[PDB]
């Protein structure tokens, strides 16, 4: 029962939804993607101006 | 773990593409800014400003 | 004897704790610093914009 308990606690990590991916690594991927999208928007604006 | 590894490798491959695209835009604008005539004209501007100053 | 012979496959839970700790820490160490370096290059591009 203890084995089941900390296995569930380790896999859930405080979220009701399962967390297969590393959560802070996942939001790191998300912020990298968002900042890359902002840089791409600036770059495409510069491409349109050029 | 393999999923996240492939994701980060894709990000590493892709970021350099737009970095080098930024480099292409800068280098191409620099190339089109000064033609063959303009480089020698600006060198003569350097000579003229030096001779005056 | 079933409780001594029907153990689930793989190393047990108390060992699986440091197993998953090691695997997740190497997964994070292989990738997070790369993400930070990528973000440094990306913000260098941002200030070159």
């Amino acid at each position: 029962n203890k084995d089941v308990d900390m296995l569930c606690d380790t896999l859930y990590q405080g979220g009701n939804q399962l967390l297969l991916s590393d959560q802070e690594l996942t939001e790191q991927f998300h912020k990298v993607e968002s900042q890359l999208n902002k840089l791409n928007h600036l770059l495409t604006d510069i491409l349109a101006d050029v | 773990s393999e999923l996240d590894r492939i994701n980060a490798q894709y990000l590493e491959v892709k970021c350099g593409a737009m970095i080098l695209k930024l480099r292409m835009e800068e280098l191409k604008i620099l190339s089109d800014t000064y033609t063959v005539e303009k480089v020698e004209v600006h060198r003569l501007i350097r000579d003229r400003l030096e001779g005056a100053i | 004897l079933h409780m001594k012979t029907s153990l689930p496959p793989g190393l047990p839970t108390q060992e699986l704790l440091q197993i998953q700790a090691s695997q997740e820490k190497q997964q994070k160490e292989n990738l997070g610093q790369a993400l930070k370096r990528l973000e440094k290059l990306l913000k260098q591009a941002l200030e070159r914009i």
